[PDB]
């Protein structure tokens, strides 16, 4: 038994996660998602990115988790 | 869609050429 070590890629993608997060939180609103991917450029507009934020918060609590820039990202549903 | 602005904010590095 060597060690193998859980840390490189979940750093990666929670990394990004914090990237959203401005003030240092842990959740976050519409414009996060815009304005750190605004940086590249953003192939969505701002109606298809609105429709987004109202299909995962369904209910309307407020604000999102690493759970979702982190689980959208690794399960694709396959159509 | 959020797996389109997923790679679009999987940016956290850089981007390349």
């Amino acid at each position: 038994t060597q060690k193998m070590s859980e840390k490189d890629t979940k750093e990666e993608i929670l990394k990004a996660f914090k990237l959203f997060d401005d003030d240092e939180t842990g959740k976050i609103s519409f414009k996060n998602l815009k304005r750190v991917a605004k940086e590249l450029g953003e192939n969505l507009t701002d109606e298809e990115l609105q429709e987004m934020i109202d299909e995962a918060d369904r209910d309307g609590d407020g604000e999102v988790s690493e759970q979702e820039f982190l689980r959208i990202m690794k399960k694709t549903s396959l159509y | 869609n959020w797996k389109l602005l997923a790679k679009g904010l999987l940016i956290r590095e850089r981007l390349k050429r």
